[PDB]
């Protein structure tokens, strides 16, 4: 049943892997936000903003095609 | 028979017939008694049985506005002086539907139920309402089993029961009231995972208070209203107990919800905070019905709270899954710190710099034992928020953004103190200069110090198992730094004298697992308390060489894992804890240091002794063992001076400003008479005052000392 | 509903019998309509007798409920799970009654 | 003096007759001024002692401006120029219930109270203000403790006897009535801090 859940869980909603991608998406996307909000030479748009926008571009691809299996 | 709130319904129509002075009890009195105010707030009014079930009452509200007022004038006494059996047959007549909801006695709709027979305006436009079933229908169709006896507003609220204590944040979610959550996701998914089991959908959440256990429920519901709630689960919504005073013993009320939510058709969930109630005497409550296997329910706790009733029971276990909630990572903090970051600064009408935000999460993570960076960070934050926002508020502003530092620092200063350490250098340069720092205390044992300074770095970088103590057993005499060292240690390390914690084996020959805090049988919390008070801490044991089979065997755990179990069952981190051991064993060999003995030689010579006194396993968690050896005047007189250094600490410092003179001979005299081979001038230290302070205090008494007036021997 | 029941029991049928089952005449053997049945149904069951089963309360009875419950009918109702393998195990448990 | 809260309406009632620039202040006027909108923020609608006492104002919300638009129009200066002692008595006439219901100043009920004669629909079909019937009835419902002192807040049970169980020191503060504690702001430092 727990397995039956875990599957259903994945099967219940978006397959963990999907939401795992949803997750990691949600991770930095909010982080990158607050960073440039203030005047900074260090934590500003310079470092992580460039880091994230590539890092977000890393796994962004599979989502909807791997969601298109549900389609 | 009637509800007391029907009586209260009756009260109003009467109070109406009282205030509005109706000479009799008529059919239409009870609508005003029904209607709370133009609100549907009465189960009779709009969301009511009436409007939706068959025909709108607001019409028959709108019109009876006059019916109320078309009552004739009375004089003071006679108004409604009669029970009016014409109306008052309902005294008996209302018994119709009272039980037929599977109940006890008559209710608002239910007295009204017989009123469609009795109280009605049955006319060309018949004003009589939901007709044959429709009331009883809507009596059931709204809540139903709507009342039992006398208790709770008769057909209360728009529906019935529950909603008083029924609390749904899916609303607050769909109302946006709810904080987004992080990082409990698959944890929720695991809770979510709990939910499919025909055997047990019922979780229990083990872990620290303040960790977010309730805030957990947000994402639970949040993902539920996200419809990340899966198929089976989607139908449910948020509900959880807000513990109500029973207001003799009214748990029937709390029994009320049960079948109510049970009848409610899985439209919601049940979550339960912490005490899942174990009454000292109410015992099984809902438990069998809880045991039925319907009724989704969520548990949450930390260890011992869990350990409370279920250890008796096991049926909770039999009826639940327990799920630990890990104290989230500092960055989990850091992340969701930012969550209400905008909030609280706007709550507090200010701004934030994540600099502090992480910084507290950096710093405070260590420094509030009790509360949790899972919150306390934020708690620091609101704290961080206010006073500076107060330094904004009434006047003390331009500072809006939280400073990094003071928001930590000053607040840390508010929290504890000595910012300068907590201010900048973190984890590191302390290390490099630690020894040379610690080189203050007593020279010699430097290697050990180094080894200490080593081992503390072994204690760091996590190379050595981050779950593991820093294991320290020390050799020497009184005066020698088993005597002393810990003083510097945390003062260096934790910046405190008291992270150092005192333990004597002599006390403990046999049973102290009794007073270790055994399993309550009378509260032995000491050891536990010692950390339970003081998590980042230094552990001095005395007479360690005499450590008895009891005390040593938990030393093993202390040696182990960097964790400490309790007798009550709690296990408690030793990893961030430092352990300190008096050992005088080779006192022979220690005394032989008269020969300034080859240390290792005499160490080996010693080792067997300690090697004897201890099983290897002990010995083999020990991160070092060192003598505290012979002392040099170089050492001595400095060590002498060391106290001489700090004489001022209150005196020339926080009081006198006394300008200090010492003759070097005296400074030697100090060693000379004073230094004890075995115990040092540590005995003379106790003496010092005599030959020193009083000698001055004498002059103090005299006043030959005025401030800076100083004459010595 | 005033017997406070989902189903209509042998006290309830008679409850309506209180009219045509009667001699209501010059010498009236009626059947007491409300007063006596209720409080003596407050004696005999209550809401306690919700209904929905087989029927049992003749003479001195009308109880064996609440804590008293059975799953056999429920098994004939198929309310539960066909077991396996404890058969001969049960054979013992069975034969214990012998 | 009249209650500010009352006078807040009263001058707004003078303002009421001013907006349509009424020729005279006359009984049925403030029936609009008592009410911004049906909200209990306007108590004279529902929370009024009449809707609970006798006359509910729901549909009876209808007629108030109906008169004040059908007043003969005037120009600015004659608007609110007259108490029109028929209405001008309500200035004094409001002091009648302050005795029967035990009050001192002239409050929202009282300004209301005086009106109970002609401020109304007074006809064969009379949607009106009962004289003693709604207020002394529900002026206990409302409140129950009419006296508010020389200076006071809403005189309709502000929180249900909020001043009859907890003194306001911010009175005495604003009244300057207590020796200000000293060396105490560092304590306060906590407090305000404690608060937010
Ligand atoms: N993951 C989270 N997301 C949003 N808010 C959170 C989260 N974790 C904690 N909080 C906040 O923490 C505060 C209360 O913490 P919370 O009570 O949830 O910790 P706890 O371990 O649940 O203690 P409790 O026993 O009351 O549940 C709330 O303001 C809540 O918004
Ligand atoms: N390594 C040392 N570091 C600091 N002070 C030392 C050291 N060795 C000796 N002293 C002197 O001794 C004083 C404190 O002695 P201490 O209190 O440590 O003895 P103790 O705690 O009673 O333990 P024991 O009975 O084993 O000697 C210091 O203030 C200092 O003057």
């Amino acid at each position: 049943d727990i397995s039956c859940a875990g599957v259903a869980v994945a099967r219940d909603s978006k397959p963990e892997e999907l939401d795992s991608k949803e997750r990691q998406l949600q991770l930095i996307q909010v982080e990158i936000k607050a960073l440039e909000r203030d005047e900074d030479a260090d934590s500003t748009t310079k470092d992580r903003l460039k880091l994230a926008r590539q890092k977000e571009a890393s796994l962004q691809e599979e989502l909807e095609p791997l969601r298109q299996r549900y389609n | 028979q009637f509800t007391e709130r029907a009586l209260t319904i009756l009260t109003l129509a009467q109070k109406l017939a009282s205030d509005h002075q109706h000479p009799q009890l008529q059919p239409i009195h009870i609508l005003a008694a029904f209607i709370e105010t133009p609100e549907d707030g009465s189960v009779p009014y709009l969301q009511n049985l009436i409007e939706k079930g068959r025909y709108d009452y607001d019409l028959f509200k709108k019109v009876v506005n006059r019916n109320l007022v078309r009552i004739p004038q009375q004089q003071p006494a006679p108004a409604e002086i009669t029970p009016s059996y014409a109306l008052g047959k309902v005294l008996q007549d209302a018994a119709k539907i009272q039980k037929q909801q599977k109940d006890s006695f008559i209710a608002q709709d239910h007295i009204l139920f017989a009123l469609f027979n009795d109280s009605s305006i049955q006319q060309i436009f018949k004003e009589a309402q939901v007709d044959i079933e429709a009331i009883k229908q809507q009596a059931l169709e709204l809540r139903g089993n709507t009342r039992i006896d006398s208790r709770g507003a008769d057909t209360n609220t728009p529906l019935e029961y529950l909603s008083k204590y029924a609390i749904d944040m899916t609303e607050q979610a769909r109302q946006g009231k709810l904080d987004p959550v992080i990082g409990r996701e698959e944890e929720i998914r695991s809770t979510i995972r709990v939910l499919a089991r025909r055997i047990k959908s019922n979780p229990c959440l083990i872990g620290e208070p303040g960790i977010g256990k309730t805030a957990i429920i947000e994402g639970v519901a949040q993902r539920i209203i996200d419809d990340d709630v899966p198929t089976i689960l989607q139908g449910a919504k948020l509900f959880s107990l807000d513990l109500a005073a029973l207001t003799g013993d009214f748990e029937e009320r709390f029994k009320g919800v049960l079948k109510e939510i049970e009848e409610s058709k899985t439209l919601i969930v049940l979550f339960i905070d912490e005490i899942h109630m174990l009454m000292g005497n109410a015992a099984n409550i809902l438990k069998p019905a809880l045991s039925r296997g319907q009724l989704k329910v969520i548990g949450a706790t930390t260890n011992n709270e869990y350990r409370s009733i279920v250890e008796k029971d096991g049926a909770f276990e039999r009826r639940f899954q327990k799920i630990e909630v890990a104290e989230p990572s500092v960055r989990q903090t850091v992340a969701i710190l930012r969550g209400l970051q905008p909030k609280y600064e706007i709550h507090h009408g200010v701004r934030i710099l994540d600099s502090a935000l992480v910084t507290a999460a950096q710093l405070a993570k260590r420094y509030l034992p009790y509360r949790r960076l899972p919150d306390s960070a934020l708690d620091l934050v609101d704290i961080s928020c206010a006073g500076v926002a107060v330094a904004r508020d009434s006047k003390p502003s331009m500072i809006q953004n939280v400073v990094d530092s003071d928001t930590i620092s000053e607040t840390a200063a508010r929290l504890t103190g000595i910012p300068v350490k907590k201010l900048s250098e973190s984890e590191n340069e302390k290390l490099i200069h630690m020894e040379r720092d610690l080189s203050s205390e007593v020279v010699g044992q430097m290697d050990a110090i180094k080894a200490v300074s080593n081992a503390v770095r072994l204690s760091r970088s996590g190379l050595a198992n981050p779950r593991q103590p820093a294991s320290f057993l020390f050799l020497g005499l009184s005066g020698s730094g088993k005597t002393e060292l810990a003083k510097k240690v945390a003062g260096f390390l934790f910046n405190d004298e008291d992270m150092m914690i005192r333990v004597d084996c002599s006390e403990l020959s046999e049973k102290y697992a009794v007073s270790k805090l055994l399993g309550t049988t009378d509260e032995g919390g000491f050891l536990t308390n010692q950390l339970q008070y003081k998590p980042y801490s230094v552990l001095l044991f005395d007479e360690v060489e005499k450590a008895h089979p009891d005390v040593l065997t938990v030393m093993l755990q202390m040696l182990d894992d960097g964790r400490i179990t309790s007798g009550q069952g709690k296990t408690i981190d030793c990893s961030n804890c430092i352990v300190i051991m008096t050992s005088n064993l080779g006192a022979e060999f220690i005394n032989s240091q008269q020969g300034s003995k080859i240390q290792e030689s005499t160490k080996n010579l010693v080792m067997g002794a300690v090697r004897q006194h201890f099983r290897p396993e002990f010995l083999n968690r020990i991160s070092s063992i060192v003598i505290f050896n012979k002392l040099s005047r170089k050492a001595i007189h400095k060590i002498v001076d060391i106290r001489l250094k700090e004489i001022e600490e209150r005196f020339e410092q926080n009081d006198k400003h006394y300008k200090l003179n010492l003759t070097q001979e005296a400074k030697d005299f100090l060693a000379k008479y004073g230094y004890s081979d075995d115990m040092g001038a540590r005995p003379l230290n106790r003496l010092i005052q005599n030959e020193i302070l009083n000698k001055l205090a004498l002059r103090i008494l005299k006043n030959e000392i005025k401030d800076k007036e100083t004459v010595n021997v």
